[PDB]
Formats: C-alpha cells, structure tokens, sequence
C-alpha cells in the first residue's frame, strides 16, 4: 500500500467493461482506487499488473477513499 | 447479483 493518497477496494462482482477506458476485473480482487471521477465511478489499478480503467462504485466494497 | 451499470462519466 505504498502511496498514501490511493484508496482501496475489493471487487464485489465481476464487471466486463465495454470498453478499453473501463477496467474489467473478478469479484474478489483486490483494487487499487486512484480516483473517484464522479458520483457514479472510480479509476483504479490493479497492484502488479497493468491493469488500470474506470469502474462503478457499486461494483467494489471501499476499505480507503482516493484523495 | 451484479448491480446494474451505470451511464459512464460525462
């Protein structure tokens, strides 16, 4: 959990994003929150890999907002 | 179940 302002989530669903711009992930994986873009979606990334996109907030359980 | 998606952001 290295960067103080990153949040953290774990994926309640899977989601199968439409597109490149979302993030697709399993339930169960561990998410890191990079931003909360607006009252429906977050940014985030997956430690160790290069997975990074947007998501619904309602597809994660948050442990830590972003700041 | 999986919630429903929403519209992405505008």
């Amino acid at each position: 959990g290295i960067d103080p302002f990153t949040g953290e989530a774990i994926a309640k669903f899977n989601f199968n994003g439409d597109t490149q711009v979302e993030m697709s992930f399993r339930k169960g994986e561990r998410i890191t929150l990079l931003r909360q873009v607006d009252e429906n979606w977050y940014e985030g990334r997956i430690p160790g890999t290069s997975r990074q996109g947007i998501f619904p907030i309602t597809y994660v359980d948050v442990i830590k907002r972003p700041l | 179940v999986p919630p429903p998606v929403p519209p992405p952001p505008s």
